[PDB]
């Protein structure tokens, strides 16, 4: 009624079969990582295997999965380089939030595809009011982490940080992703660092958020 | 004359013009065929002992 490795034995069985859909790749993936199943490599092995190997894909299951990859924490460039293309053929059909994740976790693991960016930038910043602005703090990341110096989404990122108040976790991706970028605008940077008072639920980002402002070198907060 | 009243097409000519080719085996199908079905059973079954499918799609370990 309550078994971890008999639901990892279930889960390996689900993805060692032939025809595995994309959905079924999915939900293995986020069932891997609610699990925290970090001690087993080959499970994660052969969820990205099926995951490389699928060719639908909507915005959910994709989604997911590239939350999945990210929230675990594993990397394997070759499929998750190979999951942009699901993303630039299912960009106009997917929500902010889901473009938000997808941005997010293709940005992660540096992949250089600069269609997507392009196409995502010029999309968070046509609609900027549909963005809550952790959406707005992933895409910065994704594309900041992705090769483009983009300069247009980071001043739209300035403006909108600047009206809106926002989380602290927010504020600290923002910050890795001005501190990769290199931009030190303080305007953005002091609006970013305001929102560092009201107790942070986690210690990676305010680790972050210190290396962000050490590479920009403003002063320890 | 009495060997030109008898055919001139002799035995040995009725012999090699009836069984000219030597005829195709039922068994030949069998054989042939489960000798190269062996070769696609060893390299694509996912139990055959010299499998093709970790040279192929290697592994992600």
């Amino acid at each position: 009624e309550n078994d971890v490795p008999a639901i990892l034995k279930e889960i390996d069985s689900l993805v060692s079969r032939e025809a595995v859909s994309a959905k079924e790749v999915s939900d293995a993936a986020v069932a891997l990582t609610y699990l925290q199943v970090k001690a087993n490599r080959r499970l994660w092995g052969k969820v990205l295997e099926k995951a490389g190997a699928a060719q639908d894909y909507d915005a959910a299951s994709l989604t997911n999965l590239l939350w999945a990859i990210n929230t675990g924490g594993v990397e394997h460039f070759k499929t998750v380089a190979e999951l942009a293309g699901p993303a630039v053929s299912l960009l106009p059909s997917l929500s902010p939030v889901q473009l938000s994740i997808v941005v997010e976790a293709l940005g992660g693991a540096g992949v250089k595809n600069y269609e997507l960016y392009n196409k995502a930038s010029a999309v968070v910043v046509s609609k900027i009011g549909e963005f809550k602005p952790a959406e707005i703090a992933r895409v910065l990341y994704g594309v900041a982490f992705g090769g483009v110096n983009d300069v247009a989404l980071a001043k739209a990122a300035g403006k909108v940080f600047a009206s809106t108040e926002v989380d602290s976790r927010t504020a600290a991706q923002a910050l890795y992703a001005l501190a990769k970028l290199g931009r030190a605008d303080k305007a953005t940077v002091d609006a970013l660092l305001k929102s560092f008072k009201k107790g942070t639920e986690s210690a990676s980002d305010a680790a972050a958020a210190s290396f962000a402002l050490g590479s920009l070198s403003f002063k320890a907060e | 004359d009495r060997v030109l009243s008898l055919p001139a097409v002799s035995k040995n000519q009725v012999l090699e013009n009836v069984f000219h080719t030597a005829p195709k085996a039922p068994v030949e199908h069998l054989e042939k065929m489960v000798s190269a079905n062996s070769k696609v059973y060893d390299a694509l079954n996912l139990q055959s002992k010299r499998v093709l499918i970790w040279q192929v799609k290697p592994a992600l370990f």
